[PDB]
């Protein structure tokens, strides 16, 4: 069976971990409870091909960016997660991604830039900001809400896409 | 205060264990999330062999250690 180890980065509190647990068990975690590190494996069919997603949900608290690094390495596609109401989880998404291409020594790794609580009030986050900045990386941008689950197996299931073509 | 937990089929957390809590309690969601139940698992403390444990071991009993949870 096809195996495709995506791994899910960005700023704490941007919503990696309820994106997974929507992905993997179609349920809405309103806690809070950050992460150290979690990974999960689930089988889905996507462009009817059965494959094994193997999903490694980082911790967005960099002070535990040792761990991360260390199972960065092996990902094959990364989904890069800000939230529409945090401006510094959008500008940190270049620091995530310089760490991605550092980390997998090569500037060419199939990523999905994510924005994610889209179901909140007061967006500050606007859909063209975003919408400029996966641009500017040659990226799909995918809204999000793992509240709703509005667009959380199209960010998914585009990464493998991207996976795909890349080989 | 926490637990790394290495989980069947591949899988991995780590915990915050609260006061207060037993095993079953601290490990239920990382279970629940991935459609397992601690039921049909026993649980290891992994040595410095490994020890089984009771679900109901106090979880801040175990902070720092590393755990085995694997299928019956
Ligand atoms: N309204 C709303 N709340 C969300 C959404 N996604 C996550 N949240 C909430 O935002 C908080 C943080 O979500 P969480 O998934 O833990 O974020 P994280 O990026 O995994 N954090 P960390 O990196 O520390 O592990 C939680 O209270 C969660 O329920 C969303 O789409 N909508
Ligand atoms: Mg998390």
């Amino acid at each position: 069976m096809t195996e495709y180890k995506l791994v899910v980065v960005g700023a704490g509190d941007v919503g990696k971990s309820a994106l997974t647990i929507q992905l993997i068990q179609n349920h809405f975690v309103d806690e809070y409870d950050p992460t150290i590190e979690d990974s999960y494996r689930k089988q889905v069919v996507i462009d009817g091909e059965t494959c094994l997603l193997d999903i490694l949900d980082t911790a967005g608290q960099e002070e535990y960016s040792a761990m991360r690094d260390q199972y960065m390495r092996t990902g094959e596609g990364f989904l890069c997660v800000f939230a529409i109401n945090n401006t510094k989880s959008f500008e940190d998404i270049h620091h995530y991604r310089e760490q991605i291409k550092r980390v997998k020594d090569s500037e060419d790794v199939p990523m999905v830039l994510v924005g994610n609580k889209c179901d909140l009030p007061s967006r500050t986050v606007d859909t063209k900001q975003a919408q400029d900045l996966a641009r500017s990386y040659g990226i799909p941008f995918i809204e999000t809400s793992a509240k709703t689950r509005q667009g959380v197996d199209d960010a998914f299931y585009t990464l493998v896409r991207e996976i795909r073509k890349h080989k | 205060n926490t637990i790394r937990v290495f989980l069947p089929n591949k899988q991995r957390t780590v915990v915050n264990v609260r006061n207060g809590m037993s095993l079953h309690d601290c490990l239920m969601k990382a279970l629940k999330v991935r459609g397992l139940q601690p039921e049909c698992c026993a649980v290891f403390r992994l040595l410095h062999k490994k020890a089984r444990l009771d679900w109901n071991t106090d979880a801040a009993s175990l902070i720092g250690e590393e755990l085995q949870v694997d299928f019956l």
